């Protein structure tokens, strides 16, 4: 057992080294996870030189075996494995398949299964997900879960079950975005690194919502989690966050009943001003400055539907219940012939998701000819409120804001503030001024915070500033694999 | 909103702020109007410009000129012009010759370009590939710069000058009352004035349309294509690299640490932007055939931008006789960025003492009813 | 100057006595106000000793010169006046008008005032307002409100001002409910003591919304204020709060901003556990049990459409976004004749109440074959998303619950959770049982509360928890003025 | 939900229950099918009973009996009912005669009635208007209760007895053979019996309807209405107070301190509930006429119930012949709260032997068609 395991591993052992220092993984675990297990946070540097780890935004370029700028997270941990810190710049300097299928979905949690599961009583269709598992968000949390009244990741066990041979499963795949060519629709997708290019039909965007990014002082430094990654090695690796880990968000219920699962210790803090620490956090610092000693600290403050692969698609944007979602006509479609389902279209409980994605694939079973009944699917959804979040005031003149980082790359808040006052409130240009989402990010985890801030500081409503729009490659990809 | 302007400037990008600038600095009275902000449109989209590798003697003097200004502005008001050259890959005796023919003319003229040998491209920018690149054309004083952060710039210049800068102010219409223009109908009033330019490029015929011009200036909005990738080492790529052979590929390094470019894949006559899967497969073809490291690099984001081009792929820099006192200067097909300050120049000179000192005819308005192309 | 003014009161300047001590005060004023503005906040103690104030919820009974059981709130500072602490149950020993008019409007607000406006272009209106002045919610802010791009206080003077002789305003004056004749409706009313009596061909509820309570422990205690009395003693009387205040809830940023304005000291605790002090507040203690030394805690967590006036003229209600509604048809209808406007139907800006109340009355100028334009007014409204609120997690294991009050009267929130945890979850058998909702405030204050507790106990989901209807008068009236 | 069951109760109100609750601790087996929860309906709606001043000796001694039970079980669960005694007052000759005659057969039956003095009236219930009052009816042993209270523990005490009480269940038919019961048929199944009680007062049209019974046995719905009064020091009013004079008035404090009370006012047969604001001015009046001290205490809600009328004002209380164990208990007129604990004992006895120690047959069934009203 290392420090950070929850459970002793049955894995095969194998041993890495970090820094020169020997370490003890298990076969399968991917780098920043045998690395947080071993007690070790600290990955990268930023160009400017901040200290980074693996569970917030932006990426984590490590030199893996001499070779240099390969993304930590991406990486599996393997036998004699040399790994070392690098600049965030450093690089190194040294077949395609085509499918045709009838729908191909992009994103494989509970949306994107429902309608596989719908879809495949009578037509083909990839289940496209980059995750390498195929739950959803859902294959994060292992608490008992409402609609299904039963375990979260019992649930995903039984959907995957249920899968024809009409559905091939794309695992470990990154779909670069979707290409109207009238008689059907191009899905170019991105797997180990091979490219495959999906000629379907019909498209779902079964896309998902990613975790809100709060803003507080050193909200990248490593041993700060997102929502997201803090399940993510506590449930599907078994690992903690830390020994002693703090909480915050409006979300943070979510957080704390996985923590009293697993019997981790925690501070509950609804107010973060700052977090502290040399190589990890040791300290966070509420608004009434108190302080309270930690390993980790832990944010949830809501999801938001994903809306890149939304507008890449052509669709159209809405500010309705304190967040950017999808225009539909009365059929799911963000235009012809595409389809959108699960918390890409709204926040809502796993099993409304769900319900949604066998909708979407009745519309499309009935467009084919089949005999469905979307309907059943529609009046079970109207059980179920979208939820709101609240539009966060970011005490900007509480904070010191050269600390608080916006986006992944360079981009404090301070420099995005500068801009604003200096003027300019067009997204646009801020984007250009600033490199705000311009980092490996597209925004995602930023755009919506930059409009809140113009919208604070401007007056200007938030359901009258637009959002740049998302483009070619929604998700990145090296380059190589792009010819010929 | 002004309700009368000496000269009315339509279109705020890098050419109408340039222009309003030197007319400005002159002590003439100009307002720009601008349909949406300065530096929005093709500017937005814009390379890193700026060459003086052309083939024919007006552009190389322009160019020349442009450059000098590039130089001078530059320092003067702080925003930036890396002169890190441009490179033209060559790989057969066919390009040779025609290179060794260009250089010549570069050359008559001041621009003292090198044919050089490929270890000496290799030299400067290290991860090229050489292996079947046989001579490059080197000028060590072409450069590049942002497009945004020089028209801004240019912009607060102009203002501080005394032009007019207005923002979302759209041109829809013209008060024609002889053969005089008497004002501009807008989306916010009329203002009058008796002398306009049209700075708009890939706009240039909606804006002759509403000014009943008859003469033929053919200038179509193309959709052309770019790449980002990853930011990488400071000074890895530092020219432009451009390789005809490879698709008209064009690649340079970003102050930010980016890797920029495009290539040739130009899609017909369109005001559509939305970038292409097409274009992302063919980029990643030819730049990594031409430096094999960019294999490794990460693509952020594509987008596209309009070339305003023409039949001959010059602009339409000149005076309209037949409209009293109606200028265009458009059409600048891929290449008007580099160009803006020298075109500056010209419009100031044309307006002010009715003739200029470089070569300004060779974009004449009426060439192309006349049948000469150039 | 009092300890407790904000300005230098230049009314008639008249003295008092309370407990026998000499007081001095203003002509006008109400007997909590000059008793605060003296330092003073136990005003009163409930049946089982609770020492209490004028601030939050419950009634304040009081022997006002030798006579027992007059109301505090109702009653205005006099010369000479002797005031005393009395029993809870402490009481005294010891002409009817009829007006027929085009529509009575219940409630004076933005909404009210909105309705007569339009109304008045060529109908007979009452306005009944029980609350003295004429501004709503509105007349408590003084902040520059959006819509109207004008100070708050300044829109009602113009508002008010443009009332006609078409407009009469009922100050002070409660409606006791709605009575549907057929052929008119009954809106009886009691004013000063006088019984009158409003017949009238259609009303509208412009009735408000009610600032919901929070549950923490001493909640009840002197020197509590909720929103509307904390702004109240502010904004119409002058007067402040403590001399450094504690300040919680979610829409605590309301209260701060005046706080600023009038440049009174004070804390901001997000998450308030208790309050302690002997006759008043005199520290606050947070969720991690962090002390600050204050003179009042106010607490803002959201205003919830007030259901009673709805419901007693016969209204059905709806949960969404946070709160129960009044279900509408296309015209703003509750039933045949009855419209609804303002906050009464959702939360949103004032200016937006204001609109609705025009579009309410529009429609039944319509009705009465004028020719109106109710549309424009709708097109306007939809510029306004309505209002979310969170639904609380009380955290019921973490509190001392015999400590932390639901209702007014008796009523702590262990009774109800007793009752709950012995298995009844119908509202009806809970408000038997304990006395929730059967209190002086009929469950205003406390239904929704005692729902959300049911609702967290058991699972059952809010929207399906549905709530005891409000019954004959709706507000209360004694006895007397109502005979013969 | 059992599936058959030797007796079934429909309706699980304070008669319901009661009965079932005699049934139970008798040793029998008794399921109540209740369609909402153990006491909705009037005896939720209920005042705080309980008199044995009746005009007639039927009345007189099942009250009396009544009473006896209220004290016993009323200790002996632990549920609580004061004897504060009832007050009528008089007001003329008139209705002094008329209560000479009603006290002396509530004496020859076993009920201390005493006619009293104002002055003693106003000893109890210091606050009472003297002024026109001339006599009292008075009796000490006449009390008060919560019909909620007292339901739910005869409740819990007949399920400790083995009663099996059901509550969200609606009985909506019949099995019936020959003329034999077989079955009752619900909204969750039918249960195998041949024992029914119907004790569904207001309700009670309905399940004779699904049994089919031919017997003319009118009960209505109307509705009578209540006010709640703000809380007021212990012991203030202990009696129940009734004037006639004043609009048939009856008035009380509740435990918890209220002053609950009503008055005759009677809406036409209805199921309607919902107060009215006549009843709102009415009782006003007649309250502060009987206790002028009212007119400074606030209302706090005003509410509405069914008394289930028959054209005698005396409950259907009895075998059903022509159908095979069919019994009624319904339609107590708006007494029935005080009369329960002696009708479960009838009830039960009817059951269980076939006839009753108390006069049960003055409820007759039977009476209306026959034509004989009491
Ligand atoms: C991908 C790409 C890369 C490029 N790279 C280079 C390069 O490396 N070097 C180089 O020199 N050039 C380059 N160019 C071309 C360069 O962008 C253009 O030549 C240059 O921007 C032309 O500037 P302009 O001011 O004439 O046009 P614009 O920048 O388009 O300005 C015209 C303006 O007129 C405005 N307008 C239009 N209609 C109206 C109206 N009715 N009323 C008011 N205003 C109106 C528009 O809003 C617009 O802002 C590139 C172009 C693209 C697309
Ligand atoms: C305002 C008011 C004051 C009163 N004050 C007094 C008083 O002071 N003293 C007094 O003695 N009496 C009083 N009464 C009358 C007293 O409430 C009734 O006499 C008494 O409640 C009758 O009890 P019950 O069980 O017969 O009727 P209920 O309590 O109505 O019980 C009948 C039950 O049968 C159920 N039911 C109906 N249909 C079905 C079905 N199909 N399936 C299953 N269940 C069904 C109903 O749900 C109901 O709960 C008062 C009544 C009112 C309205
Ligand atoms: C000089 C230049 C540099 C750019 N750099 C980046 C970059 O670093 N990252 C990025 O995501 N986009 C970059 N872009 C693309 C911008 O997002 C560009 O303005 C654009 O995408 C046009 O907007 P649209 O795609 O919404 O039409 C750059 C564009 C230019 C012209
Ligand atoms: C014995 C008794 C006491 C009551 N006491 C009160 C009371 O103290 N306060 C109150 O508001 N209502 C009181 N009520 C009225 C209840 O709210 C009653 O159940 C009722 O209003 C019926 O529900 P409805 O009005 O929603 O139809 C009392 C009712 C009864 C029968
Ligand atoms: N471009 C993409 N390529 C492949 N997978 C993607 C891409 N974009 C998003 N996804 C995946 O889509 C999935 C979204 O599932 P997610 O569970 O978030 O939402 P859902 O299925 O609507 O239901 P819920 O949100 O309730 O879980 C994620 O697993 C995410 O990795
Ligand atoms: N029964 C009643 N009798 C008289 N007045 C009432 C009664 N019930 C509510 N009111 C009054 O109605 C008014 C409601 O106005 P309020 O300002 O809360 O809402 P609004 O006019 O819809 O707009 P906003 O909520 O934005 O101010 C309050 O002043 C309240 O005192
Ligand atoms: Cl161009
Ligand atoms: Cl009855
Ligand atoms: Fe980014
Ligand atoms: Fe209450």
């Amino acid at each position: 057992m290392r420090p950070l395991d929850l459970t002793e591993k049955r894995g095969k052992k194998v041993t890495i080294y970090f820094e020169g220092k020997e370490l003890e993984a298990y076969e399968g675990e991917k780098l920043p996870v045998a690395l947080l297990a071993n007690e070790i946070y600290w990955l990268t540097t930023s160009n400017e030189g901040r200290k980074r780890g693996a569970f917030t935004f932006g990426p984590v370029p490590m030199t893996v075996n001499g070779v240099k700028g390969l993304e930590a997270r991406r990486i599996k941990v393997k036998d004699g494995m040399k790994i070392e810190r690098q600049g965030y710049y450093d690089f190194h300097e040294e077949e395609i398949e085509r499918v045709v299928v009838d729908v191909a979905i992009i994103g494989g949690g509970p949306a994107g299964i429902g309608a596989a599961l719908e879809l495949q009583q009578y037509l083909t269709v990839a289940l496209i997900e980059e995750r390498g598992w195929l739950g959803g968000d859902m294959w994060l949390k292992g608490i008992k879960q409402e609609g299904f009244n039963k375990d979260s990741r019992k649930v995903v066990e039984e959907l995957v079950g249920k899968l024809n041979e009409n559905t091939k499963i794309y695992l470990e795949t990154s779909a670069l975005g979707v290409f109207d060519k009238g008689e059907y629709f191009l899905v170019p997708v991105v797997r180990g690194d091979k490219l495959i290019e999906i000629l379907a039909k019909r498209v779902v965007l079964a896309t998902g919502a990613i975790d809100s990014t709060m803003l507080f002082e050193n909200n990248d430094m490593p041993g700060v989690f997102r929502r997201d990654f803090a399940l993510e090695v506590m449930n599907v690796w078994e690992v903690a966050p830390g020994r002693k880990v703090a909480v915050t968000g409006s979300k943070a219920d979510e957080v704390i009943q996985e923590l009293e699962r697993w019997g981790i210790d925690y501070v509950h803090i609804p107010n973060v001003k700052r977090v502290e620490g040399n190589e990890k956090v040791e300290r966070v610092i509420d608004m009434n400055n108190h302080e309270y000693k930690v390993d980790a600290l832990i944010f949830a403050d809501g999801r938001r539907p994903d809306i890149n692969p939304i507008t890449q698609a052509g669709g159209k944007l809405r500010f309705r219940r304190g967040y950017y979602s999808p225009v539909l006509d009365e059929y799911h479609r963000i235009k012809d012939g595409i389809y959108v389902a699960g918390s890409a279209v709204s926040i809502k409980p796993h099993y409304a998701n769900y319900l949604e994605g066998k909708l979407v694939g009745a519309y499309i079973l009935k467009e084919f000819g089949y005999d469905a009944q979307p309907c059943i699917y529609e009046e079970k959804l109207r059980e179920y409120e979208p939820e709101s979040l609240s539009i966060p005031r970011i005490p900007l003149d509480k904070f010191n804001l050269e600390d608080v980082q916006i986006c992944g790359c360079d981009v404090s808040l301070k420099k995005v503030d500068e801009v604003i006052r200096k003027g300019i409130t067009d997204l646009q240009i801020i984007k250009r001024l600033t490199h705000l989402a311009m980092g490996f990010c597209q925004g995602r985890y930023c755009l919506f915070n930059g409009a809140v801030v113009v919208s604070q500081r401007t007056g200007k409503k938030l359901s009258e500033i637009d959002l740049p729009v998302a483009r070619s490659p929604i998700k990145n990809v090296k380059m190589g694999i792009l010819a010929r | 909103l002004p309700e009368k302007s000496e000269i009315v400037v339509i279109g705020g990008g890098i050419v109408g702020v340039t222009i309003a600038h030197e007319l400005a600095k002159r002590g003439e009275e100009v307002t720009v109007i601008e349909k949406r902000f300065i530096g929005s449109g093709s500017t937005f989209r814009c390379g890193t410009g700026i060459r003086q590798q052309f083939n024919d003697e007006a552009n190389v003097r322009v160019m020349k000129r442009s450059v000098e200004l590039w130089k001078k502005y530059s320092e003067e008001y702080g925003f930036s012009f890396k002169q890190t050259g441009y490179l033209f890959l060559l790989y057969d005796d066919e390009e040779v010759k025609t290179f060794k023919r260009n250089i010549e003319i570069q050359n008559k003229f001041g621009v003292p370009t090198k044919l050089i040998t490929p270890e000496e491209a290799k030299e400067i920018v290290p991860l090229l590939d050489i292996s079947e690149v046989i001579a490059a054309s080197w000028n060590p004083t072409d450069g590049k710069a942002d497009p945004f952060e020089a028209t801004t710039a240019f912009a607060v210049k102009a203002k501080e000058y005394g032009a007019k800068l207005l923002e979302y102010t759209e041109v829809k219409g013209f008060l024609i009352e002889n053969n005089e223009i008497k004002g501009v109908k807008t989306n916010k009033g009329i203002i009058k004035t008796g002398i306009v330019v049209n700075a708009t490029n890939a706009w240039a015929n909606l804006i002759n349309a509403m000014a009943g011009i008859k003469t033929k200036i053919p200038i179509e909005p193309y959709k052309h294509q770019a790449v980002i990738t990853q930011p990488i080492k400071r000074g890895t790529i530092n020219p432009m690299v451009i390789s005809f052979k490879y698709g008209h590929a064009y690649l340079t390094q970003t102050f930010h640490g980016g890797i920029i470019g495009g290539i040739g894949y130009e899609i017909g006559p369109t005001y559509d932007l939305t970038p292409t899967y097409e274009f992302l497969r063919e980029v990643s073809y030819y730049f990594t055939k031409i430096i094999p490291a960019l294999k490794n690099l990460l693509i952020l984001r594509t987008w596209a931008g309009y070339y305003a081009k023409t039949p001959d792929s010059n602009p339409a820099i000149g005076r309209i006789e037949e409209l009293n006192d109606y200028y265009i200067a458009a059409g600048f097909s891929g290449h008007g960025f580099m160009m803006a300050p020298a075109v500056g120049e010209m419009v100031a000179e044309l307006i002010t003492k009715g003739k200029t000192k470089l070569p300004v005819e060779w974009y004449d308005p009426y060439r192309f009813e006349r049948g000469e192309l150039r």
